[PDB]
């Protein structure tokens, strides 16, 4: 098991990241905190849609 | 290669990326399907790659599991494009 890992967007303070794999069927939202804001949520979704990712494929992962 | 057309961070500072990140959302694949409370932890190797540990809670096994990997940059370490091999 091996493959590409690409940080496609990252804020100035290294707190929020959009990471894709070797093609548009692989995408992740990463955060330094277990929950994020409605505002951060929409910016990440806007960027993914802009770069041709289908945001309908997202699963929202259970976090404490 | 990165997918055709996508942006890749081009002033990447790997040292500032190190430590723990929470997975907020994913496109679902069989390797992660069903795992909750997923974290990724990154540390710097002597040979200039990254060590990766992916942890999640598997409510079927009722257990914490992790997988470990080795990541290398495919070019400049200021270009956030890597290949990860799991073992």
């Amino acid at each position: 098991f091996y493959g590409g890992y690409n940080v496609i967007a990252l804020d100035r303070e290294y707190r929020h990241a959009l990471v894709c794999g070797p093609d548009r069927d692989y995408l992740w939202i990463l955060s330094r905190t277990p929950t994020i804001s409605d505002e951060v949520k929409q910016e990440m979704l806007a960027v993914a849609t802009r770069e041709g990712f289908d945001v309908s494929k997202f699963i929202w992962v259970q976090q404490p | 290669t990165p997918p055709r057309g996508v942006t890749v961070v081009n002033n990447f500072d790997a040292k500032r990326y190190l430590g723990t990140w929470y997975e907020i959302a994913r496109f679902d694949h069989r390797f992660e399907r069903g795992l909750e409370k997923v974290t990724a932890t990154y540390s710097l190797r002597d040979d200039g790659g990254l060590n990766v540990i992916n942890k999640g809670y598997n409510p079927d096994r009722g257990m914490w599991q992790q997988s470990e990997g080795k990541a290398y940059f495919t070019g400049a370490p200021t270009r956030a494009a890597l290949k990860v091999s799991f073992f």
